[PDB]
RNA sequence: GUCGACGUACUUCAUAGGAUCA
RNA sequence: UUUUU
């Protein structure tokens, strides 16, 4: 619990309270759950936070297969075309698409989706609530429109994305085949529900098969059709009839954006400055360098990975080299020729 | 002035710094193994793609590509060096006919035809800035249960 | 079946011959410092009226600064331009299509999968450069 | 040693033309250098040059102009027949108009083709296309 | 003598690679 | 199965 309010940022090294950790406890909502509201507020992405939030908070309000076909997928179609790689944006959806429903169509509208009509209930009490904590405590009477809410942008759907990433940066898992292609022998017959899976900070067994998960039945990637993403963020763990652990999606994050999110942890450590043709140590000063490494996720014990190479701002501060910011590789190209020029 | 100095320090730090460079690729150069030139050549190649330092061809980039490959046919046996090593059963061997196969592969490529990145800046300034205590730390309390650079320290 | 053909052999190729140039003849020809016109009637003994199209045209241009003397040597006054009414550059598509139209084209190329295919192709003669000068295959006149 | 002024003046010519260079300087210059590059002048391959005199061997400067599309020296200066100049076309030219054969004749120094139209024949130069 | 070296003449071993499909 | 500011 110390380790995972550290991964989240609200306890230092020393076990004690950061300012971030001092403003989760102001909400009435799990630490992982306050630090995704303490990365919402870019660009207006707050309400989608809030009710990716909420939704979460409460429990799941979709009805699954086993619980209960036709009319079951066409509800499920209408609420995963935001996304195809995210399950928590379907919550997004129909919690979102509820603010849009009339007060007396809406239980025709959560039994004609299989939607517990109740769950719901609380997430929008639960909306509320969050809503008024957050503007009472920035700047408070809130009315239901203000639960209404656009569909967010690409840009914004990239940003979500990484703003979740942030109460879940512990819970990302990697294809196994990238790590151990001799182990996980995938092949294009092979069911998407049964690719497996490694997630970080996995403890190192003799046996790596012991270490694989595997997708949830109930997830949209099942349905996908094609290979699924290099790295998924997951909710809980659970053990699967048939012995196999079992991995609630979340939603899928790129390399670098991962690396960005656990720059400010301590989950990401960076190689040494690659050498090659391209990839080169630029030397502005004694002191400054720009160069490309390999960044390392997760803490010879458990399980961590090396991320997509990145390029680097290093300051050699205290005589150790210090990663300031990240660059694009415009920059880094436009860098190498004006020390050229 | 004294600042003279610092200018004389960096362009020192400079020169040596480039001949720290310079060693290390002369030693470098020396080294003419097959297998470690192999070695390095496959990890460079790996980060590349990985890092995705290299544009996209678009179709025109192709296009010409594919040209001058069928304008020359410059990646087929009769080429010199693939004709002296057939020609001679110098192919029999795996390594040989690894490189005449290289060469092989890399031609074929040529000739292939309700309405229901940007990093994130998660320091402070992005926060929400949020607003509302030692008096309930003395309830908690009413719980209860460079020095010596030079000179000497 | 094209009328202009009996079992293998094609009764509607006569002297003179119309033959189509493919771009990477042009260099063989060069390499080998052949003239086209007279390679070819060297070759076969008959006067050729050399037909170029729009498609390898577009390719020789392509090609830069390099292949210069290719693309001058194709716009020789000789040698005929043909129209080409399809969207794609590519021209091993473009004369095979036209090859399979009408039965009256020498493919002067060197290609070995265009050669194939033409290969495959009843009663269309296949032209090459190889050694010193021209090769005609599939041609019983000669 | 130095054997053969032409063959250099004329392969500075040449890389002067890789390179884009819309100007090469050539040294040392000789009579039969301005000869050459008078009859690829005439032709019209090369633009203007200057002949730079330093009381010695002396230099030039060629302006190019980007139609020059090869020039070579044909070492040694064989002798050449009328019936063997035929030969030599086919040989050094890639077609049969695409560019000249320059022979030093007993009349001078010309392209082939003005050899034969004079009936006259001699030591071969070099070749221009 | 089932001898050594050389010359000559022959035999023999090292060929599969990419894509799709099950 | 439960369940909470
Ligand atoms: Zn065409």
């Amino acid at each position: 619990a110390i380790q995972l309010l550290q991964y989240l940022g609200a306890l230092d090294n020393k076990e004690m309270i950061t300012e971030d950790g001092k403003k989760m406890s102001l909400f009435p909502l799990s630490p992982r759950f306050s630090k995704m509201l303490l990365v919402s507020d870019e660009k207006a992405c707050l309400p989608y936070i809030v009710a990716i939030v909420s939704a979460l908070s409460v429990g799941d309000p979709f009805i699954n297969e086993f619980e209960l076909r036709s009319k079951f997928y066409k509800s499920r179609s209408q609420f995963s075309k935001l996304d195809k790689f995210s399950d928590v944006f379907r919550l997004l959806s129909v919690v979102s698409a509820m603010d849009y429903v009339p007060k007396e169509q809406k239980e025709i509208f959560m039994k004609k989706n299989f939607l517990r009509g109740k769950l719901m209930e609380e997430i929008v009490k639960l909306r509320k609530q969050l809503m008024y904590i957050i503007k009472s405590n920035t700047s408070v009477v809130i009315r239901n429109e203000d639960l209404k809410s656009d569909i967010p942008s690409v840009i914004q759907i990239k940003l979500l994305k990484q703003m979740i990433c942030a109460g879940f940066v512990d819970h990302v898992a990697v294809r196994a085949d990238v790590l151990f292609p001799d182990d996980a022998k995938i092949t294009n017959r092979t069911s998407i529900i049964n690719i497996p899976y490694i997630p970080v900070l996995a403890t190192r067994t003799p046996n790596i098969e012991d270490c694989f998960v595997y997708i949830h039945p109930t997830s949209i990637l099942n349905n996908l059709g094609e290979m699924p993403p290099k790295y998924m963020l997951y909710y809980s763990l659970h053990l699967g009839g048939n012995n196999k652990t079992r991995m609630n999606t979340l939603c899928d994050i790129a390399s670098t954006p991962l690396a960005n999110i656990a720059r400010k942890g301590l989950l990401l450590t960076y190689s040494k400055p690659l050498t090659g043709q391209g990839l080169k140590t630029v030397n502005l000063s004694p002191t400054e360098r720009y160069c490309y490494v390999v960044p390392r996720f997760g803490s010879d014990l458990k399980i961590g990975w090396d991320l997509n190479p990145i390029a680097v701002h290093q300051k050699k501060q205290k005589g150790q080299w210090t990663v300031i910011k990240f660059i694009t590789r415009k920059g880094f190209q436009t860098i190498t020729g004006e020390e050229k020029e | 002035p004294e600042e003279m100095r610092k200018r004389t320090t960096e362009m020192r730090l400079m020169r040596e710094l480039m001949f720290r460079e310079e060693r290390k690729a002369r030693r470098l150069k020396k080294i003419k193994s097959k297998t470690y030139r192999k070695i390095k050549k496959k990890e460079l190649m790996k980060n590349r793609e990985l890092a995705a330092v290299s544009s996209d061809e678009d179709n025109e980039d192709h296009d010409i590509a594919r040209a001058k490959e069928r304008m020359t046919l410059k990646h087929k046996t009769n080429s010199k060096w693939a004709k002296d090593m057939i020609k001679h059963g110098m192919t029999n061997d795996a390594e040989t006919r690894e490189e005449m196969e290289e060469m092989l592969r890399q031609g074929e490529r040529l000739k292939a035809k309700n309405p229901w990145d940007l990093l994130l800046t998660a320091d402070d300034s992005t926060r929400l800035k949020i607003v509302d205590f030692k008096q309930q730390d003395v309830i908690a309390e009413a719980f209860a249960g460079l020095p010596g650079w030079g000179e000497w320290a | 079946v094209s009328s202009a053909l009996f079992f293998q052999y094609n009764q509607a190729i006569k002297p003179p011959y119309q033959v189509l140039i493919d771009t990477n003849f042009i260099n063989f020809s060069i390499q080998k410092k052949v003239d086209i016109v007279r390679g070819m009637m060297d070759c076969l003994l008959a006067k050729c009226n050399p037909l170029i199209t729009d498609c390898v045209m577009a390719e020789l241009e392509k090609l830069g600064p390099k292949y210069r003397i290719a693309l001058k040597l194709a716009r020789d006054p000789r040698i005929k331009r043909l129209s080409c009414s399809h969207k794609g550059t590519y021209a091993d598509d473009c004369l095979v299509h036209r090859v399979l139209q009408h039965k009256c084209y020498i493919v002067a190329t060197n290609d070995a999968g265009l050669k194939q295919r033409i290969r495959k192709i009843p009663g269309i003669p296949l032209m090459s450069v190889g050694g010193h000068a021209y090769v005609i295959e599939k041609l019983p006149d000669v | 040693t130095r054997s053969s002024v032409l063959a250099d003046a004329l392969n500075a010519i040449n890389n002067a033309e890789k390179t884009g260079k819309r100007q090469v300087l050539i040294r040392p210059s000789s009579k039969v250098i301005i000869k050459f590059l008078q009859v690829m002048q005439k032709h019209g391959y090369i633009g203007e040059f200057e002949y730079i005199d330093d009381h010695r061997s002396g230099k030039i400067v060629v302006q190019l102009n980007g139609r020059l599309n090869k020039c070579g020296v044909i070492s040694p200066r064989f002798n050449v027949k009328i019936g063997d100049i035929e030969k030599w076309t086919a040989n050094l030219l890639p077609a049969r108009q695409f560019g000249y054969v320059i022979l030093t004749t007993s009349a001078g120094i010309m392209d082939h083709e003005e050899a034969r139209r004079k009936h006259v024949s001699g030591k071969i130069l070099g070749f221009v296309y």
